[PDB]
C-alpha cells in the first residue's frame, strides 16, 4: 500500500529536519566528532527529538547500528527487573567500535519510566559509561529524577517557526508534485499550531479530499485551534460579542462543554494583557463553572453565566 | 435419550486431557463447543492471533445421540473457568467416578454435564452465551500455497519446547531448508536473555520423519531454499501441553504468514492455528544466518 | 388476616399490574403496547421520590413474563448493591451476554415471553460517571437480547451518552389532582373515616409524594383506631402529624419578623427550637404566607424570594437549622 | 430479528450511503479508501452523530462482509490498561494479516476513558506498526486525551446533525414503517434532538406507540409533546408574559395553573424560557447579567433538588428583578 506521508517523509539524516538550528547543529557536530554524552531530549510533541535521536545514533555508530544500539519505550517493559537484567547486559557487552564511538540506550518517553528503575540507572549509569552512554528523550524534563539529570546534558526543542514549517511542506509538495496555493500553506501552517506532525497529516488530508490546497478547501476539513477561540471569546470587550462566539464557534460545533472550560483555565493561564486580581478572579470563576459541570449540569447556560460573571468582573 | 444432543463415555482421561490442553489458552476466558455427528469439538481463540481446535469423535464415547433435524450442527459458548472449577472439585475422587455424560438440548438451554459412580451422581449446568461475531474460520491455513511441510515425533518437539521455555525463549524463528542426497534442516531458533540459540532436529527418519519444501504452492519441491518464519514465542509456546500427549506433530506453513500445527496422540486429535511476525529485523535476521551458516 | 396486615400500607398497596399505576399514562401506553410490540427499548425513568418508578418496572416485568421465568431473565441492581468499574465490565456484561433462556409451554401460553432478557439499575445516579460509561457499548452491542431500565431522581447525574442511548419517561408529581383516586381507594379498603377535604390536604402537604401520603393516611387511621370514638378525621388532626407548624406560631412568626428587634427574634426563635419543628417546613409556610400576600409590593416579594431560595438551597445541603433560621428572618426583618 | 430491536440499533446505518450529516468527513474518507491510503483516524464530536456508526461502515467498506477477522475493536467496556496495550494491543498489530489483504485496522472506541500510561503506551505501538496497521480513536472530551496522541492522529469534527440530514433520516424511517407524522410535528422534533439522532428515534418510537391505531392515525405536535410530557411554545409564552407584565399574584397563579394542567417541570420551563431570551432585544447589558446568573443558579439548585414552589418563585423575582434594569 501507500505509507501516510507523515512516516513516509520522516527525515533519515540530520540535514532534513528543520528548526531548531543552534540544536541540530550541534548534533550534528556531535556526530561528526564521537564524544556523545549522555543526553536528555525535552520538548513539545512533534518536533523532531524521536527522529533527532534515530537520525544521530545511525550517524555515530554506521554499520554497528544494529549490535551498538538498544531503544526501549512506554510500549515495552522497562521496570525495575529490565534495567537489572537487559539494560545491564547490554551495557557489559563488549563491542569494538571506531575510536569516539560508543553503545547507545535510547530511552523514549523516559518520563513515563517508573521511580524504582530510574534510581536503579544511577548505578548502571555510573559503572558502564566508559563503553555506554544514554539518550533519554521526553516532552518534561523535570519528570526524571534530579540524580540521572546530573549526569546529562539538557536540549530543549523550541516549538518550530512558520517558516520551517513551510520549508518542510515545500519539499514534501515538491516530491510528491502537489498543487497548492499560498493562502493554502498559510492555512496549513496556522491550524498546525507548530506542530509538524499535523501540518503533515492536514496536508495529506487535503490533497486527498481535493488535491488543491486552497484556504477554502483546508478549512472544509481543518478547524482553527479551539484556543484561539476561546481567547478571542475571553478577551470580547461586549458581553453580547462573547456569548455569541460561545455559541456559533464553540458549541454549535460540537465542543463539549468541558473542554471549553478546561481551554478557558489554559489560556486565561497565559493572557499577558489582564492585570493579575482580574485574572484570579476569572480562574475563580471558571473553577467554580467547571465544578459545577463535572456534577453533571454541563449546559449552555451555565458558560453563558461563566460568561456574564467574567465580564462583570472586568468591569 | 430425549435430549437434542447426549454423549456417554467411561474413560475420563479424554476430558482432563482435553481441558489441560485448552487451559494454555487462559484460565479465564470463553470456549466454543461444536456439536456434529461426527463429534463433539472444542474451540479457543487469543488475540486474534492464535487458534485451538481439539476434536473428540464418535468412536471416543460409548454412547454418542446428535438427534437434530433442523441445523447439521449446533454452536455454544461456555466459560472456561466455571468448567474448570467443576471438573476440579467433582474429579477429586478420580478413581470412583465410571461414566461422564454429556448433554445439550439446543439454544437457550445451558450444557449439561454429569459424573455417574457407583450409587452417586453429580449434574451440573453451565449457562451459556451469545457466540462473538469473531470467525473461528478466519484464521485457517491456505492449503493451496503450503510454503513447507514437515511431520516430526511428538517427543523430541516436547522437549525442544521445553527447552526453549525454560530459557525464557521471547522470539522464535522456525528455519526449514531442504537439499539433494536426502539433506533435511529443520530448526528452531530462540531470541532471549542468553541471546540467540538454536535447537537442530536431527535429519534422521526416527524424529524427524519427512520435510518438504514447496515454494508456496504446495506442488513444486525446491532445494537450496530456506524458509523462516518469525513468532511471538508467548503464541509458539501455547502447543507445549498438546506436544505432551502428541505421538505425532504436523507442521505446515503457508505463504500468508499461517502455521498450522496438526498433534496426533480412534483418538484425540488436535489442531492449533497461528500467524507470524510481520516481519524479521536485520540484526535476527544476520544472527539466524550465522547461525545456519 | 394477621398475614395480610403484616405490611405497612406503601407495601401492601404497592400496584401489582401497570394498570394500577396512577397519572402516569403518558409512559404507562408506551410500555403496554410494548407487551404487543415486543420493541422495548432501552429505558430510563426519571423522576422525584414516590411518583412510581420502582413499581411501574417491577409490574413491568411481572406482566412480561411471569412469576416462574422473572427468575432467569431479570438481573437487578440498585444502591445497596456495589457496582464499580469491575462490576459493570464483569457481571453486568455476562448478564447481557447470557443466552436467553428456554420459556416452558405453560409460560407461553400464559404470557408473551419477548426474546430478550432485562438488567434493571434502580438509583442509577448513584453510580460513578467512569461505570456508567463502561456500559454504552455494553447496551448497544448486546441489544438484541438485553434491554435495559436505568431508573434516578436526578437525571443530569446520568451521563449524556447513556441519556442519549436510553429512551427517557419523567415521571410526574402526585398532587391532589391525579392521585386522588388512589388515596380514595385505600382509604375505602381500609374503612378509614375522614371529613371532606381530609385527602386533598394529605395530598397538598405530601407536595408530590405519594408514598409520604400513604404514610400519613396509615398514620391518622392509626390514631384514630386507638382513640376508638367512632369520629371521623379531621384536616388538624394530619397537619399535627405530618408536622405543620400551626397558624399561630406562624402569625407569631411573622409579627416578630414584622417588629424587626434583632434581640426580640434571637430570643423567640431561640425558643421556637425547642419544639423541634423541622425549618425546611417553616420556610416552605414562610414562603407560602409571603408570596401570595396582597400587602406586600413587588420590590419586597422579589428580594424575599431570592432569600427563601437561599435559604432553601443552604439547607438542602445538611446545614445547620438553627443558624438558617434566623439569619432568614432577621434578611426578612430588614427589607 | 431486526424487527424486535429498539429502533436506535434498528436503524444503525450499514453502508456510509446511509450516514448523513458529515458530508464532508464521509467524502474525505471514501476518498481516502478508494486510494487506499488511510492514515490514523481520530473522530471528535457529541453524542449520537455517527461515529460508530461511521467507523463501522468503512470497516465494512474495505474489507467487506468479513471485517469482522481484521478489525479489532476495543471500548470502554473492556479493561484496556497498559497491560493490556502492551500485550493485546501490540501483538494484534505486530502480526500479518489473515490472508495479505492489506493492513489491519484497530479501533478504540470512547478512547477518551483510557488512562495516561495506557495512551503513553500507545505512541510508538501506533508509529511504529503504521505500515501494517491502523488506529482510529473515537472521543466526546479531547481533554482527556493525551498531547501525544492527539499529535499522531489526523482529526475529524463530527458537528452536531442538520436539520436537512435529520429530515431526510425521518422521511426514511417513515417510509420503512406505516406512519405518518406532521409538518409541525417535524419541527418541534427536530428542536428538540439537538442534533443528536438517536433522540429523535426514541422520540419517534415512543409516538408511533402512543398512536392507537398507527396504520392510520397521524403524528401531531400534541403526540409529541404528550410522549415528551414537554410544554408547549404557547405555554412558555404566557408564562413569560404573565412574568414580564402581570402582577406577582397573577404571575404566580399562572406558572401554577401551566404546570399543574399537564404535570410540567420547572427545569424545561426554565430552559425554554432561556431560549426565548436569547433573542429578547436589552438596551441594557446589565439585565442579561442578571439573567444568566441568577437563572444558571436556579438550575444548579434544581438538579439537586430542593422545594419546586421556592424555585418557581424564584425564577419569577430574578427574571422581574433582572428587568427592572430595563427601565
Ligand atoms: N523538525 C522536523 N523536521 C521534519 N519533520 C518533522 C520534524 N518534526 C517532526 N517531523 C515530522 O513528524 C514526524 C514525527 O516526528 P517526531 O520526531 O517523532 O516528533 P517528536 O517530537 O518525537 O514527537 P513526540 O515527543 O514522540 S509526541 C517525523 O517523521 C517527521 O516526518
Ligand atoms: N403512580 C403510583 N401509583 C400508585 N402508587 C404509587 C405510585 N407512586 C408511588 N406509589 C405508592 O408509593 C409507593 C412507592 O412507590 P415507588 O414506585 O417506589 O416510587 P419511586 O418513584 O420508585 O420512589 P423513589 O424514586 O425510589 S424515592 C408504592 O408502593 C405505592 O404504594
Ligand atoms: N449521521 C447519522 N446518520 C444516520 N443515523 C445516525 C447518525 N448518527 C447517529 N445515528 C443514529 O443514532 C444511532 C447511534 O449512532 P452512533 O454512530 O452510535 O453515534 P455516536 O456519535 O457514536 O454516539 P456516542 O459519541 O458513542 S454517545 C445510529 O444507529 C443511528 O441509527
Ligand atoms: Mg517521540
Ligand atoms: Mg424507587
Ligand atoms: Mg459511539
Amino acid at each position: 500500500l501507500q505509507l501516510p506521508w507523515v512516516e513516509k517523509y520522516r527525515p533519515q539524516v540530520l540535514s532534513d529536519i528543520v528548526g531548531n538550528k543552534e540544536t541540530i547543529d550541534r548534533l550534528q557536530q556531535i556526530a561528526k566528532d564521537g564524544n556523545m554524552p549522555h543526553m536528555i531530549i525535552s520538548g513539545m510533541p512533534g518536533i523532531g527529538k524521536t527522529t533527532s535521536v534515530h537520525c544521530l545514533a545511525h550517524e555515530l555508530l554506521g554499520r554497528s547500528y544494529a549490535d551498538g544500539v538498544l531503544e526501549l519505550n512506554a510500549s515495552d517493559d522497562r521496570g525495575i527487573d529490565v534495567v537489572r537484567n537487559q539494560i545491564k547486559h547490554f551495557a557489559q557487552k563488549k563491542l569494538h567500535l571506531p575510536p569516539g564511538k560508543h553503545k547507545i540506550v535510547i530511552l523514549d518517553e523516559a518520563d513515563s519510566m517508573t521511580a524504582g528503575a530510574q534510581q536503579a540507572l544511577r548505578r548502571t549509569m555510573e559503572l558502564y559509561s566508559n563503553s555506554t552512554r544514554f539518550a533519554f528523550a521526553c516532552n518534561q524534563s523535570n519528570k526524571i529524577i534530579e540524580p540521572l539529570q546530573s549526569r546529562c546534558a539538557i536540549l530543549r526543542y523550541s516549538k518550530l517557526s512558520d517558516e520551517d514549517v513551510l520549508k518542510r511542506l515545500l519539499q514534501i509538495i515538491k516530491l510528491e508534485d502537489v498543487k497548492y496555493t499560498n493562502d493554502g500553506l498559510e492555512a496549513i501552517i496556522f491550524t498546525a499550531e507548530g506542530d509538524m506532525r499535523q501540518a503533515i497529516n492536514n496536508l495529506q488530508s487535503t490533497v486527498a479530499g481535493h488535491g488543491l490546497v486552497n484556504a477554502d478547501n483546508v478549512f472544509k476539513i481543518v478547524d482553527s485551534p479551539h484556543p484561539l477561540i476561546v481567547k478571542k471569546m475571553l478577551l470580547a470587550s461586549n458581553l453580547e460579542d462573547s456569548i455569541q462566539i460561545l455559541r456559533t464557534d464553540l458549541w454549535k460545533k460540537g465542543y463539549s462543554s468541558i473542554d471549553i472550560v478546561t481551554t478557558s483555565f489554559r489560556v486565561t493561564k497565559n493572557l499577558a494583557q489582564v492585570k493579575e486580581s482580574v485574572r484570579l478572579e476569572m480562574i475563580k470563576e471558571i473553577g467554580l463553572t467547571h465544578m459545577r459541570i463535572l456534577e453533571g449540569v454541563g449546559t449552555y447556560l451555565q458558560l453563558a453565566s461563566m460568561l456574564a460573571k467574567i465580564h462583570k468582573l472586568n468591569n | 435419550l430425549a435430549n437434542k444432543f447426549s454423549a456417554s463415555t467411561v474413560h475420563l482421561e479424554h476430558i482432563t486431557t482435553a481441558l489441560s490442553c485448552l487451559t494454555p489458552f487462559g484460565s479465564k476466558d470463553d470456549v466454543l463447543i461444536f456439536i456434529d455427528a461426527d463429534g463433539l469439538s472444542f474451540v479457543r481463540e487469543n488475540n486474534h492471533v492464535i487458534k485451538i481446535q481439539l476434536l473428540l469423535s464418535r468412536e471416543l464415547f460409548m454412547s454418542y445421540s446428535y438427534r437434530n433435524e433442523t441445523e447439521d450442527h449446533m454452536k455454544l459458548c461456555v466459560k472456561i473457568n466455571h468448567i474448570l472449577d467443576s471438573v476440579s472439585v467433582m474429579n477429586r475422587n478420580s478413581d470412583d467416578i465410571v461414566e461422564c455424560t454429556l448433554s445439550y438440548d439446543g439454544h437457550g438451554s445451558p450444557f449439561v454435564l454429569i459424573f455417574e459412580d457407583s450409587f452417586i451422581s453429580e449434574r451440573v449446568e453451565y449457562s451459556t452465551y451469545l457466540i462473538k461475531d469473531f470467525d473461528t474460520n478466519g484464521l485457517e491455513l491456505d492449503r493451496e500455497r503450503i510454503s513447507f511441510e514437515a511431520i516430526i515425533k511428538g517427543e523430541a518437539l516436547h522437549s525442544a519446547l521445553k527447552d526453549l521455555k525454560e530459557i525464557g525463549c521471547k522470539e522464535c524463528y522456525v528455519y526449514a531448508k531442504t537439499e539433494a542426497n536426502d539433506e533435511n534442516v529443520f530448526a528452531l531458533i530462540s531470541k532471549s536473555q542468553l541471546g540467540f540459540s538454536k535447537i537442530k532436529l536431527p535429519s534422521n527418519r526416527s524424529i524427524l520423519e519427512k520435510l518438504q519444501v514447496f515454494d508456496g504452492d504446495s506442488t513444486t519441491v525446491i532445494d537450496g531454499f530456506a524458509v523462516i518464519g518469525f513468532f511471538d514465542f508467548t503464541s509458539f509456546d501455547k502447543i507445549r501441553k498438546s506436544t505432551k500427549i502428541a505421538s505425532k506433530v504436523l507442521f505446515r506453513m503457508d505463504v500468508h504468514g499461517v502455521l498450522s500445527v496438526n498433534i496426533l496422540s480412534p483418538g484425540i486429535v488436535i489442531e492449533v492455528c497461528m500467524l507470524e511476525k510481520e516481519s524479521i529485523d536485520e540484526a535476527a535476521q544476520t544472527e539466524i544466518e550465522l547461525l545456519m551458516e | 388476616e394477621q398475614s395480610l396486615a403484616q405490611q405497612p400500607w406503601v407495601e401492601k398497596y404497592r400496584p401489582k399490574n401497570l394498570d394500577e399505576v396512577t397519572a402516569q399514562d403518558h409512559a404507562v401506553t408506551v410500555l403496554k403496547k410494548t407487551l404487543k410490540s415486543a420493541n422495548l427499548p432501552h429505558m430510563l425513568f426519571y423522576g422525584p421520590p414516590g411518583t412510581g418508578k420502582t413499581s411501574t418496572i417491577l409490574a413491568l416485568t411481572k406482566e412480561l413474563y411471569g412469576p416462574d421465568l422473572m427468575k432467569s431473565r431479570i438481573l437487578e441492581l440498585n444502591a445497596s448493591d456495589e457496582r464499580g468499574i469491575s462490576i459493570v465490565r464483569e457481571k453486568v456484561k455476562n448478564f447481557a451476554r447470557l443466552t436467553v433462556s428456554k420459556p416452558s409451554k405453560h409460560d407461553l401460553e400464559n404470557y408473551p415471553c419477548p426474546p430478550y432478557k432485562i438488567i434493571i439499575l434502580d438509583e442509577a445516579d448513584s453510580m460513578t460517571a467512569d461505570a456508567q460509561s463502561a456500559l454504552r457499548r455494553t447496551m448497544e452491542t448486546y441489544s438484541g437480547v438485553t434491554r435495559f431500565c436505568l431508573i434516578c431522581n436526578y437525571v443530569t447525574r446520568i451521563i449524556d451518552p447513556l441519556a442519549s442511548r436510553c429512551s427517557k419517561f419523567r415521571f410526574k408529581a402526585l398532587d391532589a389532582s391525579n392521585a386522588i383516586d388512589r388515596l380514595r381507594f385505600i382509604s375505602e379498603q381500609e374503612n378509614v373515616k375522614c371529613d371532606d377535604g381530609v385527602l386533598e390536604r394529605i395530598l397538598d402537604i405530601s407536595a408530590g409524594d405519594l408514598r409520604r401520603g400513604i404514610t400519613l393516611l396509615q398514620s391518622a387511621s392509626k390514631g384514630a383506631q386507638y382513640l376508638g370514638d367512632g369520629k371521623n378525621i379531621t384536616s388538624t388532626q394530619v397537619e399535627e402529624l405530618a408536622g405543620v407548624v400551626p397558624h399561630d406560631i406562624l402569625i407569631e412568626i411573622v409579627e416578630k419578623v414584622k417588629s424587626g428587634d434583632f434581640d426580640e427574634i434571637k430570643k423567640y426563635v431561640n425558643t421556637f427550637m425547642k419544639s423541634g419543628w423541622s425549618a425546611a417546613s417553616v420556610v416552605n409556610q414562610l414562603h407560602e404566607y409571603y408570596i401570595t400576600n396582597d400587602n406586600f409590593d413587588t420590590n419586597f416579594k422579589n428580594q424575599i424570594s431570592w432569600l427563601l431560595f437561599t435559604t432553601d438551597s443552604r439547607l438542602n445541603n445538611g446545614t445547620n437549622e438553627h443558624i438558617q433560621l434566623l439569619n432568614l428572618l432577621v434578611k426578612i426583618s430588614q427589607l | 430479528s431486526k424487527e424486535n430491536l429498539p429502533w436506535v440499533e434498528k436503524y444503525r446505518p450499514e453502508t456510509l450511503d446511509e450516514v448523513y450529516g458529515q458530508n464532508e468527513v464521509i467524502t474525505t474518507v471514501r476518498k481516502f479508501v478508494d486510494e487506499g491510503k488511510l492514515p490514523h483516524l481520530l473522530f471528535y464530536g457529541p453524542p449520537g452523530t455517527g461515529k460508530t456508526s461511521t467507523i463501522v461502515a468503512l470497516a465494512r467498506e474495505i474489507y467487506g462482509k468479513n471485517y469482522s477477522n481484521m478489525v479489532l475493536e476495543l471500548n470502554a467496556s473492556d479493561d484496556r490498561g497498559i497491560d493490556v496495550v502492551r500485550n493485546q494491543i501490540k501483538d494484534f498489530a505486530s502480526t500479518r494479516q489473515i490472508f495479505s489483504k492489506g493492513f489491519k485496522l484497530i479501533i478504540l472506541d470512547e478512547a477518551d476513558a483510557m488512562t495516561n500510561a495506557a495512551q503513553n503506551a500507545l505512541r510508538r505501538v501506533i508509529e511504529r506498526y503504521t505500515k501494517n496497521t491502523r488506529f482510529c480513536v473515537l472521543a466526546n472530551y479531547a481533554h482527556k486525551l493525551t498531547p501525544a496522541l492527539l499529535s499522531r492522529c489526523t482529526r475529524f469534527r463530527f458537528q452536531p446533525l442538520p436539520q436537512e440530514a435529520i429530515e431526510r433520516r425521518i422521511a426514511n424511517v417513515l417510509v420503512h414503517e406505516k406512519l405518518k407524522l406532521s409538518p409541525n410535528a417535524e419541527k418541534a422534533l427536530i428542536e428538540l434532538s439537538n442534533g443528536d439522532m438517536r433522540r429523535v428515534l426514541n422520540v419517534l418510537q415512543s409516538c408511533k406507540a402512543t398512536l392507537d391505531n398507527p396504520d392510520e392515525d397521524e403524528i401531531s405536535d400534541d403526540v409529541i409533546y404528550e410522549c415528551c410530557g414537554a410544554p408547549r411554545p404557547s405555554d412558555l409564552k404566557a408564562v413569560l408574559k404573565s412574568i414580564l407584565e402581570d402582577d406577582w399574584g397573577t404571575a404566580h397563579y399562572t406558572l401554577n395553573k401551566v404546570r399543574s394542567a399537564k404535570g410540567l417541570a420547572l427545569i424545561d420551563l426554565i430552559e425554554g424560557i432561556v431560549k426565548i431570551l436569547e433573542d429578547y432585544e436589552l438596551q441594557n447589558e446589565e439585565t442579561r447579567v442578571h439573567l444568566l446568573t441568577k437563572l444558571a443558579d436556579i438550575e444548579y439548585s434544581i438538579s439537586k433538588g430542593g422545594n419546586d414552589q421556592i424555585q418557581g418563585s424564584a425564577v419569577i423575582g430574578a427574571i422581574k428583578a433582572s428587568f427592572e434594569n430595563e427601565t
